[PDB]
């Protein structure tokens, strides 16, 4: 746990280095220095919108190769007994897929709402503006997450169905049930980045 | 100079590829297409009166095309004499 | 006018409303997943009962849509730093308690899974665990909702 | 350089509907005159929507290339 | 399952049957796969000189096919490889032709027909001088004035967007709304096929309930998501770009009722209402699969008579209208596989040729013509180890999994034997 | 004459009231749950009997409802950012003691279920023990009414 | 006239003083039970006197209530930053040591209740270090009224 | 006009498009080589039709270069934010995409290099999952095309 050991040790010294800076701040009275309005309004659009598109595409297909490898994996090794397996659990793959697909095309339909602006003060960049970035980045948060998710528990539930399938083969019809519902939450995401990024307009 | 068969049929392969493509690239340039005009070495002076420079520049490259194709007939022809050999 | 900056707690709240609950979901049908198809190989008619913790654990995910669809509608990019606030409060406890009560779905739907595998009389308790843990969710959207409509 | 949607339009769709439809009776009798048939209509349609698509893509454009203004000056002089 | 399986034939049969052998007279998919197996791959792989190099290589496999069949040696590759010839033949003449629809040749248009883009007109008509162009480093090009745009190319892309950098911009949608078009009117042909098997099998039940729902649904949902892409096509031009609807918009406004008053109006007069329509009928369809279907299998056969279970078989058709709504929006998600696999080789194959021969033509030296020998051997041996066969295997794995899974499932079974004489 | 941002901490408040609770909620109601599956294999009759752990977590949960929407209830755009300071540590108190509550009901309750289906007589200990646990999390209900109806 | 935030750190004195207090008695409560579900088994009888250290646990959180009470008493709108500086650190104060006393009470119940099932004579000495292990959340319980009612 | 800094983004999304494709890249080429170097003792033959992951792993790697090049040949002087961030976007996409179509090739082709030594028929089943691994990453890449040309 050594690697465990830096990455906690990197969480503790930020946090407590946050707790004393945030301290410091409001009780030297220092509080109007900590602008978040200024971070938030200076920060270029554009920033958070790309980042929203590259998580939402990136996301989404590291979620959908979490799947694959974890299904894949146990799909190979039943299969060496079963080779039945790898005609039939290529579904389970499918759908870990699948979720790479929805990244994709939130990412056009978020990279579609992108427009430059001509402006760099935020009273020219406007409200329209900051909150096509700001939504943007949400879109593709939501999605990309949610799909990483989905990707995840498709693949694990996969894994589940494979190893069931190579000892008995009626079991597979009835746990894809699983992985359907398993499916749906990546739908979701999508529907809600759809409609977070419905009234969207840059320029 | 004795070879494998294999290596022999792969370099008469390759030779027939470069000749017909190098050959076809070669028309293409010396017929002034602008589809492969990225491909002219062109300098900015070229654009100062008219477009006779890029046509020699075209012209130019075809040679290039037209001379590699000669030097992979001429490996084809090795190879081929190889594949007689075995 | 309000800032440039409020609708980002919005688009925040949004976004957990989602994120967490689909992870809470998503954790909840993978545990259930594994403990059912590990099941069935010894028990395979149980199946389809098994499966109640499963749709129990995407319920969590349906509430996070429902409030993210109410904060994905009610906000738009003029809206009051107060309610971009409210928003943003009731996406993280819709978020937060259906994560909750996902990784408690995925928990308790394995554990009875596998005993109802070993002893059919534990299904109905494990229904009322699993319906214990799923109000739990359920909570969390009746405060997101009096937040994201106040 | 007037790329008329008429002559393409009716010679392309003349062409695979010939092969499409007319094709099929022409086939010989024989055991694989069924399949023969499949892949003659199949081929036909796959092909003509394809072009259609392609062709329509193009109809009506709402905005023109980004040319580079070295290869527009080339272009210029060279084509039509 | 007995297919009287044929020389030419065998490649495509055993593709189809690798996903489960067909039932006992049931609609074999393997005839209509010969044809858009190829074409699919095609559409994935379109390239006019890689689809050149495979036809020219399934033709030698083809020719010299009894030597090869008399030297048998190990190799499973080269075994599979051959196996597949005729498939290998059809895809690489499917892969010309699209090559030729894309306009592309080792990333190279040809205009053989001449661009309909007029640079000219811009001077002339337009206010453009030789200060315009030096000032300007991309500029860019309008068809609003007249004779710029001489209509459409009369085969394939026009040469022009290969020089253009817009490329991609128009390239993307054209892809895009190909490969949506292509999956949509697939799955509708393996819908009439799962008609025909209803109706050969005598299941009137499943024809009326089941595939009649199904058509209807992805009809209305879905086909008219072509005939919008279509429409819009033929209606909106240049002139009027500026309040041309985004139809992604349009179809998620459609599914959320969020027709607004504001943004890009309407593509024709009434949208409001008919996408209403059919949007009901498309909901409407999911209660006609789901309830009628196990009531009527109750009344006729445990109140007429009188193991039938009520509750597994309402599950039971719960869980197939499920399956089949959520899987029209994710199989005409899944098949912009094909538009995506298309602009990946298209990129990969102009990035190759400009890293590689662009280094042997973009020299001003005659002796540039000794290089072009070298590089090209590079370039011509990547072109065959990763556009020719990793790409292409990909492409052909693809559209394999279209033809299993968006294709197949609305119509075929898989649940035979193999008939394996003595 | 109050900053707009004032609201932030109070709705803090009422997020932090439903989702940390119903965290310790969730753990409760995971480990008991996976107790009584453990123990329901051997000793079915207990099943109903041992579902005590579960209920009490439940009720963890409940309490931070009641705060929560309390705190949603007195939420204003107007806010004094010394009634929002009130309204978020009310969410904090009610929420984490609820937290440390229910991993005390969980562990106690897992640990009860499992020893009842050895020795019969620890039942009424184990409940006696739970309470004390739940009483943690009532404490911090008052704390934070007393906070929140200042 | 006095800094608006200082409300903030009273706040925080009052949820520290109840959160750390009652995580502290969670934790003992959860162990001093393992402890009494483990010794039950083979000793019933001692169901009953091994709760003592569960009470001993549970007095911390009364402590930390108090304090908590008395802070949520003390806090108005105009506290002097040092006034709500004092609350802080009374709330500090008392959760925190608190938190120790009850990891110790936990521990020492634990092992007491665990090695009473062997030997009896044990359960003096084991009472006498649980008040050892108490009067620390006494000590902090002093300090924190030394600061509160300053 | 422009910040002076506009050109960092865009020039770290080109290296990140080499950096992190090449690392998922050479995790492929690390796992599938142990998978071979295990398999080949006892199946020797078989070492060429198992080096299959390699080459597609090689392949996620030429993505990420292809994106590096696309991006480090249009970085200008006067780079906007606006396409600076798209390269970004693009860089990201197709880094992260070819991190974890990398990682997925290397995971699968180690095992299905072990199970076509043990099985035969699973080298095709194998295959027929690697690429669906490897379209992750060529995704990527397409939306990279999307961004960096936008
Ligand atoms: C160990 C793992 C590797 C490290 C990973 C984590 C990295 C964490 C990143 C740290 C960045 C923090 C932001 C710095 C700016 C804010 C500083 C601040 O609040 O003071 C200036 C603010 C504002 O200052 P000001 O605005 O009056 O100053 C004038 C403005 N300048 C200086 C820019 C001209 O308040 C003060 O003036 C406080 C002065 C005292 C300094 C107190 C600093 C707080 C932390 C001190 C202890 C360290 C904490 C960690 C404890 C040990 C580890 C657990
Ligand atoms: C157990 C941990 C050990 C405790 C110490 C931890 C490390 C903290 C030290 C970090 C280095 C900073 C040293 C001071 C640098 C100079 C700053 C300066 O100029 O100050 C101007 C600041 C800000 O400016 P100002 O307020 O002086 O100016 C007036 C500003 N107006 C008008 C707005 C009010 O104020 C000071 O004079 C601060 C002096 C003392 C600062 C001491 C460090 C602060 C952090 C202490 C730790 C906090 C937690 C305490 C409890 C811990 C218990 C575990
Ligand atoms: C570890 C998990 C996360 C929780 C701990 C860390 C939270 C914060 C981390 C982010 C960095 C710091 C953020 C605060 C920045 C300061 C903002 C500021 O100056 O404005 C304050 C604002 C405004 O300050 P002001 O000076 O404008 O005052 C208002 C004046 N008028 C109205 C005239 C404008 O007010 C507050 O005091 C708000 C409270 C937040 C600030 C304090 C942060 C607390 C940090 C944690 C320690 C809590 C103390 C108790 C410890 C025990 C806890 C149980
Ligand atoms: C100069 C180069 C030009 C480019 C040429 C290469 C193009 C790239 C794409 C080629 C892919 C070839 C695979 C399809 C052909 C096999 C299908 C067929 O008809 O056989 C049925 C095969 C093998 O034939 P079979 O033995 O089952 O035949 C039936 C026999 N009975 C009835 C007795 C059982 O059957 C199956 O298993 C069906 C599923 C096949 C799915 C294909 C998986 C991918 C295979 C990858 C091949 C290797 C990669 C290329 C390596 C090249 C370097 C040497
Ligand atoms: C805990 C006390 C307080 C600490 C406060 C200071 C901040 C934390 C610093 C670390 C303190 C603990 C000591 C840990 C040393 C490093 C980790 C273990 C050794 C190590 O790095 O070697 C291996 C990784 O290789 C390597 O060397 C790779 C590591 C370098 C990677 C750098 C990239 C990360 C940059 C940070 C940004 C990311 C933030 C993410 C949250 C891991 O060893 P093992 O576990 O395999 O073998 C078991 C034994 N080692
Ligand atoms: C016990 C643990 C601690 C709990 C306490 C909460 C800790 C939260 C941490 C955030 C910091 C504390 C919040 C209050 C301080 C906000 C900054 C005030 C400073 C200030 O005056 O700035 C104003 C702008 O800031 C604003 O008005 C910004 C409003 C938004 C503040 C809150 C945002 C925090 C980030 C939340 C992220 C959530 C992510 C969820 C996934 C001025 O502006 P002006 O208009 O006067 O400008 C005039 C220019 N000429
Ligand atoms: C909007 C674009 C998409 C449109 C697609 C649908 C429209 C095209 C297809 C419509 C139906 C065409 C006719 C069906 C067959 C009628 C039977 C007579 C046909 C005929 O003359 O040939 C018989 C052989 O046909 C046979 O053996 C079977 C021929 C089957 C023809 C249809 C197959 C192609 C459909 C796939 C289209 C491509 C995919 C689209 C993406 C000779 O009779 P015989 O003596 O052989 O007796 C029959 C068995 N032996
Ligand atoms: C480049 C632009 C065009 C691209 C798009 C069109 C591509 C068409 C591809 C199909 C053409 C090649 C067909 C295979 C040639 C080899 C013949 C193999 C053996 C053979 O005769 O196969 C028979 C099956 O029918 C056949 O072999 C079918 C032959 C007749 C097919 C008719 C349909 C052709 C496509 C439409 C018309 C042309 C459009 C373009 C102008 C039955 O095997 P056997 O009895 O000989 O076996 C003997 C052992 N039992
Ligand atoms: C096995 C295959 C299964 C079927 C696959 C195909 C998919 C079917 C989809 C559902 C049924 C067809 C589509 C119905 C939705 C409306 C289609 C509108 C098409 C369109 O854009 O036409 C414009 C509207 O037409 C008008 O202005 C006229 C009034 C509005 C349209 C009325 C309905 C037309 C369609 C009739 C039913 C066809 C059924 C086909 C199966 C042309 O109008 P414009 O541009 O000139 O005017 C505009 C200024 N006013
Ligand atoms: C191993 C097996 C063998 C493999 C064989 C592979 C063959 C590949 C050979 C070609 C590769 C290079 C492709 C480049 C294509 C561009 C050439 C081009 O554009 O052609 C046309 C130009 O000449 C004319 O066009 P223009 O002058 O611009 O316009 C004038 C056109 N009007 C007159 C019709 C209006
Ligand atoms: O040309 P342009 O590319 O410039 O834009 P356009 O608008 O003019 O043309 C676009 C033409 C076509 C719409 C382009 C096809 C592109 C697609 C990205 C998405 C295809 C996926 C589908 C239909 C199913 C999955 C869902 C997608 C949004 C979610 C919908 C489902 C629900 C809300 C439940
Ligand atoms: C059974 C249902 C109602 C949910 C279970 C929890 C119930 C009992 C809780 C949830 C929220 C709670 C309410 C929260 C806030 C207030 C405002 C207060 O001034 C009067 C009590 C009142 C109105 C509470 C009554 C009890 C309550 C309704
Ligand atoms: C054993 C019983 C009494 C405790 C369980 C119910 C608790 C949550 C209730 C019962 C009576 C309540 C008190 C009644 C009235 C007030 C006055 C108000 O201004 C602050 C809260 C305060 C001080 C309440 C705190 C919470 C309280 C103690
Ligand atoms: C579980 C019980 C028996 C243990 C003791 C808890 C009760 C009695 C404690 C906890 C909080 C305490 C309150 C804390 C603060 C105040 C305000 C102060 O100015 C006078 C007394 C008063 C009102 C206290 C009375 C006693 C009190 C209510
Ligand atoms: C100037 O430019 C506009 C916009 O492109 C064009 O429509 C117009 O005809 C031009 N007018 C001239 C050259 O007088």
């Amino acid at each position: 746990t050594g690697l465990e050991l830096l990455y906690l040790g990197i969480f503790v010294a930020f946090w407590a280095c946050m707790i004393v800076v945030g301290i410091c701040y409001t009780i030297f009275d220092l509080g109007f220095r900590f602008d978040v309005a200024w971070f938030l309004t200076e920060t270029s659009p554009f920033m958070w919108s790309n980042l929203g598109i590259g998580l939402a595409i990136s996301l989404s297909v590291v979620g959908a190769a979490w799947g694959i490898y974890i299904t894949g994996s146990s799909i190979i090794g039943g299969g060496v007994k079963a080779p039945r397996i790898k005609t039939k659990n290529l579904v389970s793959i499918i759908f870990c897929e699948a979720v790479a697909i929805y990244g994709i095309i939130m990412a056009i339909v978020i990279s579609n709402m992108a427009e430059p602006f001509s402006a760099t003060d935020p009273k020219a960049i406007g409200h329209r503006n900051y909150h096509a970035g700001y939504s943007m980045f949400g879109a593709g948060l939501t999605v990309g997450l949610s799909n990483l998710f989905c990707g995840v528990c498709v693949g694990i539930v996969g894994s589940g169905a494979a190893l069931a399938d190579a000892q008995n083969p009626s079991l597979f019809v009835k746990i894809l049930i699983v992985e359907i519902f398993g499916s749906a939450i990546g739908l979701f995401g999508v529907i809600v980045a759809i409609l977070q990024t419905s009234r969207v307009k840059m320029g | 100079l004795c070879c494998g068969p294999k290596l022999a049929a792969c370099g008469i392969v390759l030779s027939a590829w470069g000749v017909i493509m190098l050959i076809m690239l070669g028309i293409f340039f010396n017929v002034h297409s602008a589809v492969l005009i990225e491909d002219v070495p062109f300098t900015e002076k070229d654009f100062e009166n008219g477009p006779q420079n890029i046509y020699n520049l075209y012209e130019q490259v075809s040679y290039n095309c037209f001379i590699a194709a000669g030097l992979y007939l001429l490996l084809g022809g090795f190879s081929f004499c190889q594949v007689r050999l075995n | 006018n309000n800032p440039e900056y409020s609708s980002f707690f919005g688009v925040m709240g949004a976004s957990s409303a989602m994120v967490f609950s689909a992870m809470g979901a998503a954790y909840g049908t993978a545990k259930s997943g594994t403990g059912i198809a590990a099941m069935s190989v010894m028990r395979p008619e149980l199946i389809m009962k098994s499966i109640i913790p499963v749709v129990m654990a995407g319920i969590i995910a349906i509430y996070g849509l429902v409030v993210a669809v109410l904060i994905a509608n009610s906000l738009t990019d003029g809206i009051t730093l107060y309610r971009s606030f409210l928003q943003l409060g009731a996406g993280l406890s819709v978020g937060l308690s259906g994560l909750a009560a996902g990784f408690a779905i995925g928990i308790v739907g394995d554990a009875g899974v596998r005993g109802t595998a070993q002893q059919p009389r534990l299904f109905v308790g494990m229904i009322l665990i699993l319906i214990f843990a799923e109000v739990l969710g359920l909570y969390g959207l009746i405060v997101a909702l009096i937040l994201s409509t106040k | 350089t007037a790329h008329s949607f008429a002559l393409p339009v009716i010679i392309f769709t003349t062409f695979w509907g010939l092969i499409g439809i007319a094709g099929p009776w022409f086939v010989p009798k024989g055991p694989n005159r069924g399949v023969i048939i499949t892949m003659l209509v199949a081929t036909a349609v796959c092909c003509y929507l394809f072009w259609l698509i392609a062709i329509l893509a193009q109809l009506n454009p709402l905005f023109g290339p980004q040319l580079k203004n070295e290869t527009i000056w080339y272009v210029r002089f060279l084509w039509e | 399952t007995y297919n009287k399986t044929n020389k030419f034939t065998h490649g495509f049969q055993n593709i189809v049957d690798a996903y489960g052998i067909g039932t006992y007279r049931e609609i074999n998919p393997a005839p209509y796969t010969v044809i858009t197996f190829p074409f699919l791959f095609a559409v994935m792989f379109g390239d006019f000189g890689h689809g050149i190099l495979m036809t020219l290589f399934a033709v030698w496999m083809v020719l010299r096919e009894s030597r090869i069949l008399s030297q048998k040696n190990e190799n499973e590759m080269f075994s599979m490889v051959f196996s597949g010839r005729y498939i290998i033949l059809l895809m690489g003449l499917f892969s010309i032709y699209t090559g030729l629809i894309y306009n592309d040749c080792f990333s190279k248009s040809l205009n053989i027909f001449g661009s309909s883009w007029s640079v000219r007109p811009m001077f002339t008509i337009g206010n453009w001088t030789e200060e315009t162009l030096l000032g300007s480093s991309v500029l860019q090009l309008n068809p609003a004035i007249p004779g710029v745009f001489g209509g459409p190319y009369p085969f394939g892309i026009d040469p022009i967007w290969n020089i253009a950098t817009n490329k991609l911009t128009f390239l993307n949608s054209f892809k895009m709304k190909m490969s949506v078009i292509l999956g949509i009117i697939h799955m509708l042909f393996g819908v009439s096929l799962s008609l025909f098997n209803h109706i050969y099998f005598k299941k009137p039940l499943n024809i009326y309930f089941g595939f009649i729902p199904e058509i209807i649904f992805m009809s209305s949902l879905f086909g008219y998501l072509v005939i919008l892409i279509f429409y819009k096509w033929t209606a909106y031009d240049a002139h009027s770009s500026r309040n041309a609807p985004s139809l992604l918009i349009h179809f998620i406004n459609m599914f959320l009722f969020s027709y607004p008053e504001s943004g890009n109006a309407m593509l024709y007069s009434g949208q409001k209402g008919i996408q209403c329509f059919l949007i009901v009928v498309a909901m409407l369809c999911v209660p006609w699969m789901l309830l009628f279907k196990p009531l009527i299998l109750r009344h006729q056969y445990l109140r007429k008579k009188h193991v039938f279970d009520f509750g597994d078989t309402m599950v039971h058709q719960a869980i197939h209208t499920i399956e089949y709504c959520l899987g029209c929006i994710s199989n005409t998600a899944s098949y912009l596989r094909l538009w995506a696999l298309s602009l990946a080789h298209a990129q990969l194959s102009e990035v190759l040729w400009t890293m590689v021969i662009h280094i042997g033509l973009h020299v001003r030296s005659l002796a540039g013509g000794l290089g072009l020998f070298f590089i090209f051997a590079a370039f011509a041996t990547l072109t065959v180890a990763i556009l020719l066969i990793m790409e292409g295997l990909s492409a052909f794995l693809h559209a394999l999994r279209l033809h299993w899974v968006e294709f197949q499932n609305k119509f075929y079974t898989g649940t035979g034997f193999k008939f394996l004489p003595f």
